[PDB]
């Protein structure tokens, strides 16, 4: 079939700037590529057409180009409502192709996480499982290290992890990282810390409690 | 106006069979093609397959020949894709569109999914606010299928509220947790209730998250 690569897979952008996102194709096929932008839970939505064309509805910002296997989609000054995936698609040919897709992400201020601990609850506990969560609240960029620590020994693969999209009002991320552990387990220790590493932080953040404290 | 319209979300188990439907509004049915295309979680557009209404001429990607089936109805402007044998690697989201040479117009997406799991409703347990602004929450635990809503108060707060997109767990049961940033002294003196809601099992549940004495 016809392959499309699109690069790069991710982009931070901060509005007012432009970016170029590319697509190449793995063999000719002729003016037929369409760019289309896709926000989370929704159906693409078309942006250029035939290489280069103008789509009814789409704002001017977006401009595609290219010609033989080389495209680009184009964006004059981004904003903030340009966060999303982006994927070029092929008509020349069945089946239809589309690319990978690139993220494009809002950038701005690096913003350090609020950091806050969770015992797991006395309800909870009685049914066999104690679910400690640590919640890294409004920081940016993405990139996080949540440590937990139980009485000092360092945890492995006992938790997971789960992030929101960008904040619709701040472009912030916020994460949850939840420690999963057997009623029995979690009473068999005292201290349970959450240690967050982060680019606005000086230091790691380190927040705890003592299961011997109300 | 053209406007494609896609049918619910679907959850079978393995080996089952699922349709879903795309009622095309707007022009001719039988004039215009139905393409379907698969999206997986955090992946690329994949397409299936697409049917000419009136003829009822087909084209299928060769992955999906066992996999998909095309039928329609000029009656009811309504197309069909029936996947069988259906597996965990047929959870995806379903689009159909009209062929117009680009895609200009898209059913808004169907939700499969496939698992060995079981209609289950979540617990749910406070996150309770620290002994020394503040955050707390609630811990939506072990639930399926998707979705489950939260709100907090009954929408009267929604400002510093964070729903995290569920995971997956080894037990094919859900879990999620929905946190809220209030101001530290309105700890001890206010009431804050999330209200939780599973419509799969009829679970509604509106859970006090105080601070443990």
């Amino acid at each position: 079939d016809i392959e499309l690569t699109q690069s790069p897979a991710t982009l931070s952008v901060t509005p007012g700037d432009s970016v170029s996102l590319s697509c190449r194709a793995s063999q000719s096929i002729s003016n037929n590529l369409h760019w289309y932008q896709q926000k989370s839970h929704e159906p693409p939505r078309l942006l250029i057409k035939y290489v280069s064309q103008s789509v009814s509805g789409i704002p001017s910002r977006f401009s595609g180009s290219g010609s033989g296997t080389d495209f680009t989609l184009s964006i004059n000054s981004v904003e903030t409502e340009d966060f999303g995936m982006y994927f070029c698609g092929q008509s020349n040919s069945w089946p239809r192709t589309f690319g990978g897709g690139t993220k494009l992400e809002i950038k701005r201020t690096v913003a350090a996480p609020s950091v806050f601990i969770f015992p797991p609850s006395d309800e909870q506990l009685k049914s066999g499982t104690a679910s400690v969560v640590c919640l890294l609240n409004n920081f940016y960029p993405r990139e996080a290290k949540v440590q937990w620590k139980v009485d000092n020994a360092l945890q492995s693969g006992n938790s997971q992890e789960s992030v929101t999209e960008q904040d619709s009002k701040d472009s912030t991320y916020s994460l949850s990282s939840t420690l999963t552990l057997s009623k029995a387990d979690y009473e068999k220790h005292k201290v349970y810390a959450c240690e967050v590493t982060h680019q606005g932080l000086s230091s790691p953040v380190t927040k705890s409690f003592n299961r011997g404290e109300c | 106006q053209v406007q494609l319209q896609e049918s619910g979300a679907e959850v079978m188990k393995p080996g089952a069979s699922v349709k879903i439907s795309c009622k095309a509004t707007g022009y001719t049915f039988s004039t215009y093609w139905i393409e379907w295309m698969k999206q997986r979680p955090g992946g690329g557009l994949e397409y299936i397959g697409e049917i000419l209404p009136g003829s009822g001429s087909t084209y299928y990607n060769e992955k999906f020949k066992g996999k998909a089936t095309f039928t329609a109805d000029t009656s009811s402007n309504t197309a069909y894709m029936q996947l069988s044998s259906l597996t965990s690697e047929d959870s995806a989201v379903y689009y159909c569109a009209r062929g117009d040479g680009y895609y200009k117009y898209w059913g808004q997406g169907t939700t499969l999914t496939v698992s060995s799991a079981s209609t289950k409703g979540p617990s749910v347990f406070p996150l309770a606010p620290s002994s020394k602004t503040a955050a707390l929450g609630c811990l939506v635990k072990d639930y399926f299928p998707e979705p489950v809503t939260v709100s907090w108060n009954s929408g009267a707060l929604t400002s510093g509220v964070h729903t995290f997109p569920a995971v997956l767990q080894s037990s094919g049961l859900y879990s999620l947790s929905s946190v809220v940033t209030v101001p530290s002294s309105s700890l001890g003196t206010q009431t804050y209730i999330c209200n939780v809601n599973h419509k799969p099992s009829n679970t509604k549940v509106d859970k006090r998250v105080e601070p443990k004495s």
